[PDB]
């Protein structure tokens, strides 16, 4: 009374994403639950958004040397997923660890003079091939810009949108090209008010949109 | 409370020391502080169904009590025949009484009625035995490793590097 | 008293059976108390004096003949130990209700109260009192090749004594089957 | 019309704790129903908690040397799973082939003088690290402690909280540290009555709290 | 899409007790059923019940030299389940098959002096152990024993009580002992009324007893 052994024809590999489970041996063996214990937490995305991060200049002091004359120019910075800029940062090292990314990106600014001194400062994108920073503010203004002051607040975070070529991007960056592949997106000034010595502080993080596809190792494990 | 109702306990193998080109079957033939008699030791009346396990060559064969051992290669009583390296049976109790046990004295040598049998063969290496759904009755002393030096007692323990 | 306690449980039982049972009815004039001697026990003996008393003897009863007549059977057993003293006295003697008594040795022996049994002090008891329901290999049994049970018991504790009291005393015991079926 | 045959990739060993069955063969046999038999029993545990023990002291003598005069140290020993004072025990036996282990441990006292004599104790728990044994019985009180008296009741249990590092410990003692496991948990007493020469006795035992889990063999098989 | 190939480790083996079945091949055929056909039958037990056997004695003639003057003591057999008085019968063939087996024994009895003729016998049970025949009718009652005449009744069927060790036995004996299995169990008499040769058939069977556990060549196959 055999059942047809309908057997395999060379499947069944043990290999790596595999779903399949196995047989619990010195088994049946309950723990207490674990419930109600701090710190519980799933995504990596989530737990970034609340934190915010720092980033790095050549002075490797992390925060910005920020002259206060007659200057126009701040400096520049570029925001890869992977760049001199932004390396020792919560979301790249989480982020180098896959290749298909998506969804805006968050940043943070802290004011460091005395808030009785007023102050401008000018917040803009540039897209990845303008071929020419701009140097300007209102010109500047031509791709995406806004503002703030010192009065009435002085946190603050602000967003890039997630332009691309596709609705994805790699995270890596080629040796094949040379154009970058976001632009060099940094911040523009109205005349400074008054400091001996300024300072400014500058993040990014997770939000309703940094995502993912996934994953490999690139390192020499 | 989740253990020591042997339930759990005594459903796990055990080596046994001896082999010959026949070879009587027991539990009191396993060894007297291997952990699986300790317990069984540890009673006075058990009862179990009973499962074995014997990597073996040529044909095992098997007998139920109360037979005459001359006539077991002949005619074959139930058997299935050789397959390598793997070879699971479980017998059901037989023996002429409603209960084992572990020691009779009557006026110390093992009676002669406790007796799952005996299996036969060409070629005899490794024994496997089981207990299923047993159950115990009036336990019994029991010891434990013999307490030699000062402190509490030691012992090595392993750990990584 | 402490009062009886039972080995294992407490219940009227099973008495009138199948054919053998029917052939081998509960006899319960077959059913009569004595008295055995069981030991000595002064300052003498210290730990371990071990002293086992195999069962039954023989005995002239009804019982006594019928356990000569070399048959199957079954059996009860009721114990009921005492040793008479004086209130000055001192020490734990362990009484023992044994299932299949085997030779012991030195380290087993601080394990024996896994059995029923009851502590034997001048102070506490007076009258041991136990009772065993029957158990054995077959259903029935035939003891002169066999003995299911034994009455044994051992030092738990050095006696002691001042001038007040008797240096020695005797040990008695009841011994008399019950609920028998032959 | 076979079924796929979604054969094995490299499972299925024939190990230990495997819950897999059989096949019955000279089969299909009942048994007089082993019912109403007695002695049945399930638990290590729970059969030792009805049953108590016994303990030894390098005289070898069960009993405790119970001197009746000015002394104020009675005498002091250590409860392990697994240490001298508690070889020859019900427990530890069926204890030393575990290394997982919880819940309260019991204990008992039986006194020997006659009744008349007026008498005092004290039971005292005492932590594995306060460095120092208590030597008088109210500061020996500190950690833990209780009476009795011959008055009124001879015999009496005790018992010590389930203290550890974490909710769990090993059986055996290891060969890294010193700092004994429990401490020398022993006894005192306020001024002895009258006696020629006392006695006592002690045990431990099962109750609602004694716990294991899971298990190997230790021994020389 | 294949099944998770739960591939066997090890079991399965082509032995003897099994259940396991075939396919039919040249198959899908009927036959004339066979009901109401005759002798059909099931048990050897149930057969063995209406059919009454015989018995054998050293003069290798069935019935029994029955000696008819002041002799009291008439023959005495045994009944083994294998035994030179009971080779050749229906139960101990069926019966030398197997090891185990329980349950009440049969006899029979046929008279052969002419009816005319008043008589008495007895039969009568022995324990295996009196290790003494008894050698008088009411000492020998003491063990088992009934009787009859040749008045209202000449035929007569008699049973000895299953009388054991266990609530079983060996069917063959044992050459490491002594004492008999059963006995010497036979028939008594009191005063023969007159008959100048009689004669005496006695047989065996199965009833509502003899049963059997099971089973192994013995042979020489």
């Amino acid at each position: 009374g055999i059942f047809p052994v309908a057997c395999a024809d060379g499947y069944g590999g043990l290999v790596t994403t595999d779903p399949k489970t196995a047989d619990p041996v010195y088994g049946k063996v309950y723990n207490p639950p674990k419930t109600n214990y701090p710190g519980r937490f799933t995504n990596l995305l989530d737990v970034a958004e609340a934190c915010p991060t720092f980033l790095r200049f050549d002075d490797g002091k992390p925060y910005v040397v920020t002259r206060a004359d007659d200057t126009r120019l701040l400096a520049k910075f570029d925001v890869s997923l992977a760049a001199k800029h932004m390396s020792n940062t919560y979301l790249s090292g989480i982020a180098q660890y896959y290749t298909q990314y998506s969804g805006t990106i968050n940043l943070h600014f802290m004011f460091t003079g005395s808030t009785d001194s007023k102050a401008r400062y000018m917040v803009a994108y540039i897209p990845p091939g303008v071929e020419t920073p701009p140097d300007t503010p209102e010109e500047a203004a031509h791709c995406i810009h806004a503002e703030w002051d010192t009065g009435l607040n002085s946190k603050f975070t602000f967003s890039i949108p997630y332009v691309s070529a596709a609705d994805y991007a790699y995270t890596a960056s080629d040796t094949a090209e040379t154009t970058n592949v976001q632009g060099w997106v940094c911040v523009y000034q109205i005349t400074h008010g008054k400091a001996e010595n300024d300072t400014l502080l500058v993040s990014a993080s997770a939000g309703k949109d940094f995502e993912l596809r996934l994953p490999i190792d690139p390192r020499t494990q | 409370r989740h253990h020591t109702d042997v339930g759990f306990i005594m459903d796990r193998f055990v080596k046994i020391n001896s082999l010959s080109p026949t070879h009587v079957i027991d539990l009191m033939q396993t060894h007297k502080h291997g952990i699986v008699g300790a317990l069984l030791r540890a009673a006075t009346y058990y009862f179990s169904d009973l499962e074995i396990v014997v990597r073996h060559d040529g044909n095992l064969t098997w007998v139920p009590n109360g037979a005459p051992e001359a006539a077991l290669s002949n005619t074959s009583n139930p058997t299935a025949y050789n397959k390598a390296p793997f070879t699971r049976l479980a017998l059901p109790y037989t023996a002429p009484h409603r209960v084992l046990a572990t020691v009779y004295d009557g006026t110390t040598q093992l009676p002669a009625s406790f007796n799952y049998g005996a299996i036969q063969a060409q070629a005899i290496h490794e024994l496997l035995v089981r207990m299923k759904r047993a159950e115990l009755y009036c336990p019994r002393p029991l010891l434990a490793i013999k307490v030699t030096s000062q402190d509490r007692y030691k012992q090595k323990i392993i750990a990584p590097a | 008293s402490v009062g009886v306690t039972y080995g294992y449980s407490t219940e009227e039982d099973h008495v009138a059976g199948p054919n053998t049972s029917g052939l081998e009815t509960r006899v319960v004039q077959a059913e009569r108390f004595f008295k055995k001697f069981l030991f000595d026990w002064t300052t003498d003996k210290p730990f371990g004096y071990l002293t086992k008393l195999e069962l039954p003897t023989d005995h002239h009863g009804v019982f006594g003949h019928l356990v000569d007549s070399y048959a199957y059977m079954r059996n009860g057993w009721d114990v009921e130990v005492s040793a008479v003293g004086n209130q000055f006295n001192g020490g734990c003697l362990l009484v023992a209700m044994v299932p299949e008594w085997k030779a012991f040795d030195t380290r087993e022996k601080y394990q024996l109260t896994l059995f029923p049994h009851q502590f034997i002090s001048p102070r506490t008891n007076m009258t041991a009192h136990i009772t065993v329901p029957y158990l054995g290999v077959n259903r029935y049994d035939q003891y002169k090749k066999h003995k299911p049970w034994t009455l044994v018991v051992m030092v738990l504790s050095p006696l002691t004594v001042s001038n007040t009291a008797a240096p020695q005393i005797k040990v008695y015991a009841n011994i008399a089957p019950t609920y028998v079926h032959v």
